């Protein structure tokens, strides 16, 4: 979730 | 009737007709296997999917290649997808007519035994044969001799061809292909900060890297105008909305290409691996070999490789020496081409392995038709 | 060889036969037992109360909901609903009669162990099954794909699904429907005079609010519109004659349900549970889903919540991804529909679960056979 | 002169000198905020706790882990943790003493940039300087070559070394840490019919898990055995005075760490992306790592995980290749005994990153030196 | 309330 | 790797 786009 | 030619390739499978200048089908080589137990009961049949279905969707699911490197590992998964080409894609029964298949050199000639032993059994076809796709590629570019550097999905290879006569030990290979490419891909974009570690998203920088990566002239100032620009630098729209960005990696994977030291692996590029080749062999042959090198494959699609790799030879090379790089734009179906015209053409009629002959000596006779 | 749906609802319960559209015999589900002691002798007195009963009369009866946020903790009320749902409203011997059950996705495998073993002994059944009110909800539209947010009266959750497959690691459940609203309801109305402790008050409550109140788009500038111009104070009837007004806390009910901190949760809204199950998932379903996510339950029949439900996803979800929320007429009653259509269907049948399977590996064959 | 060290995984961070051999300072890496409004006054209430006063008391705030997977989102939160670890768990100044910190492999180079501007802006450091768990907790055990495996709250991951020499391409991530691991528990608790769904309440789930999950060898074998008899049951007391049984759920976890599919995660094992690592490494180096492979973190804490992990590489992999898990009983603060002997090291003093180099090149050096 | 520990 | 031994 916190990667800016995907997890 | 007719001929058919279907090349399996590590990423893609091309089948179609003979005598024809584009295929039909050209769909991915994957099985799609759910990983979810599934709790409706109105659609929930077809557990295991084939074809561009398991591109549509390919998220509940997981994908497994049936080909890596080029060698193959399940032979269900290809029974698999050759029946789906067959019914499905083509709608052709194959013991109408026979079929031509496809194998990269040095592959082992236990897996070519295993596919035309499994091709002559479930099918039951009439004659097959197997080919390599360097020399249907150059078949197909016309070209009357010179060397070849095909590089499909998992493997990559040069290989050249002179006076009507290969060369066993003048061939050379590498494991090197967009496979590792989109690997090493995915690694330089979890250190910008984004992240793609399941199948599908595998897939989906696959895409991006198909669609928008190029390759440079000069690595070192372009990486060095790259960080200091921000012009060169281009986003793009992932299905659900999100964007990313893309300003160093796009050109630094064609240098992990050509540089296998960042893989890891202590190899050759494939520049050094050409010049090699072409040292094994006589320099009287070497001279005009150096004005005929042809390209083929999708690794090699990336818009200024030839620039790059005529520069890079030349700089290796004597000028003495006129030298030449050639790759047309069709670089992806040129072995179905080259297998279309072998297919047409009636000398090689004579060649196909029939019926007749495997189930009187068996598979192994193929160790001598090559 | 007919079948029988009964969805026992935390609030209401509704059992019928199945092939129908509509429901047969809908009734709150609560029990009333007599509080003042010692009655007027000789025109006699019952015991305890049941369905509709209760509520025409319960000045004298205090009353008890046996379900809470949908799990059981009544079993002698939960079987006296039961039977008298099976023989007075319907007035049909269940021993040849496969029924159907319902459940929240989440709850006591021992509470679902112990209902079936209810109704396999004390009733002597052919067969029965249970299910997710989210898959019927979905099965009443017919869609297969997309997401479905339920809300009943104790109970709600939201449920994610793609062509059959559901994401069980993205199912999100909360204890915020209609009863800790019935209190927050009671709370601001004594906030403004009005007192409703008891359980007849409980059912005024109740009442009011599926009547009058309303979500609301604008919080703010409701409540400050509403404090300024007294345009939106509405009045209602009480059953002696009396008549209040009521204003801003149609807004601040909704509200309260969007804001559980008013209720003293630090648990988010209904919109950014939804956004993060649908997170979890896949991006290609993420997609799909983003299109059709549909809304059932008693509680979603807020005049406005769609619309407000959609502004929120969408400010906080990116751009470029259509979400086209949907929530058709008739919706509280899509749980039964759902279920109808399944015991309709001849392929569910091999899915009931028998007295035999029962009787040979106990109650936990409902697990295996889910 | 001396130096110090802190570790700021997401579990917990951990500050201490160098000189020492055990770290001084511990506590868990939340940032408290009230929800509610507060009346009563003279207290003090502060706005923002941080350390063991959120721990002692967190029922009446929210709870934030501003790291998450290894990632920051909070910097503002991140700088109050810092100045509560660098001056109240122990009273020293930044200035006077140079810091040490440790990341995670494949973290954003952005992160690092603006970890080290901070540290230099805010705190005014003279030097710094960022390293790699894994060779920390070999610098620790005392050992050069072999491949670590390391798993903390944040994320987990494994890194070969042979003499000191890295390999990039043989690194793998995961992040199946105890987060996850947490809040399947708490899903598998609610199954149970035990609810946790706040903050405080998955502080207490990850303690009853740290205090009571075990992982066992046949998973299948463990699960029939609780299914069947009860002797595995254990009992675990709560603040409130009442109590809980555990039954299978204590082994399910660490099984859910080991097979991703359990909690709905596309990806491999811990021993499967082990084996693959070290595959990818070099045939005369296979040998050395297989028996020099070294366990660190606090996830790994569980007992029994040893024996597990050897049963199953040893079965994955032939024979003839004898091997030897090092999992020393200290392992949770190893890597901080690695950071304290690294800083009071002579060589490494020279590879400080000053901060008039910093003013001059900029925070890029932290990822162009290190 | 009703879940033999919490609520 | 899909050698029987190296890569
Ligand atoms: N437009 C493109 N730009 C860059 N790479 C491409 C493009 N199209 C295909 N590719 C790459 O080429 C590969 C396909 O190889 P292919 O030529 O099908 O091998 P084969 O000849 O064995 O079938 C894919 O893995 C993909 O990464
Ligand atoms: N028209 C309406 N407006 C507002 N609320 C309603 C309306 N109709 C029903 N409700 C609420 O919905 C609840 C019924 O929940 P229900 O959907 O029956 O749960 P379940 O799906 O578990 O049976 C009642 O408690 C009631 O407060
Ligand atoms: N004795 C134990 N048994 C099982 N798990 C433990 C034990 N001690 C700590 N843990 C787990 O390890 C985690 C701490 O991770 P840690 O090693 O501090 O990460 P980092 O290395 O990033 O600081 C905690 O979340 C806890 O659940
Ligand atoms: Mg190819
Ligand atoms: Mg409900
Ligand atoms: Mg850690």
């Amino acid at each position: 979730p916190a990667w800016l786009a995907t997890c | 009737t007719t001929a058919l030619v279907c090349d399996n390739g590590s990423g893609l499978v091309k089948a179609g007709f003979a005598g024809d200048d584009a295929p039909r089908a050209v769909f991915p080589s994957i099985v799609g296997r759910p990983r979810h137990q599934g709790v409706m009961v109105g659609m929930g049949q077809k557990d295991s999917y084939v074809g561009d279905e398991a591109q549509s969707k390919r998220g509940i699911l997981t994908l497994k290649y049936p080909i890596e490197h080029g060698i193959i590992t399940n032979w269900d998964d290809m029974e698999k997808i050759w029946h789906h080409t067959f019914y499905n894609e083509l709608r052709v029964a194959p013991e109408e007519h026979p079929t031509l298949l496809t194998e990269a050199p040095l592959n082992p000639k236990a897996n070519r035994e295993k596919m035309t032993q499994i091709m002559f059994e479930t099918f039951n076809v009439p004659a097959m044969y197997v080919a390599i796709q360097a020399v249907l590629s150059l078949y197909a570019s016309g070209r009357t001799t010179g060397i070849v550097l095909d590089s499909g999905d998992g493997v990559t290879h040069n290989v050249p061809i002179y006076e009507g006569y290969a060369l066993p030990h003048a061939i050379m290979r590498l494991d090197l292909a967009g496979r590792d490419l989109t690997d090493y891909l995915m690694k330089i974009l979890t250190e910008r900060g984004y992240s793609f570690v399941t199948t599908a998203e595998r897939e989906i920088v696959r895409d991006i890297k198909e669609k928008l990566c190029y390759v440079a002239l000069d690595f070192e100032n372009e990486m060095a105008t790259a960080a200091s620009s921000s012009s060169l630098e281009k986003s793009y729209e992932l299905p659900d909305g999100q964007v990313i960005t893309i300003g160093n990696e796009r050109f630094r994977c064609p240098e992990t290409l050509f540089q296998p030291s960042f893989i890891g692996m202590e190899s050759a590029g494939i520049h050094e691996t050409t010049y090699n080749s072409i040292m094994k062999c006589d320099i009287d042959i070497r001279k005009d070999l150096y004005a005929n090198n042809v390209m083929s494959g999708g690794t090699t699609m990336y818009p200024g490789i030839a620039d790059r790799m005529q520069k890079e030879i030349t700089a290796l090379a004597p000028s003495t020496m006129k030298i030449k790089i050639i790759a047309p734009p069709e670089r992806k179906y040129s072995v179905w081409i080259g297998g279309s015209i072998l297919a047409s053409l009636s000398t090689f009629q004579q060649m196909w392995i029939t019926k007749q002959e495997y189930d009187e000596a068996g598979p192994s006779i193929v160790h001598r038709k090559c």
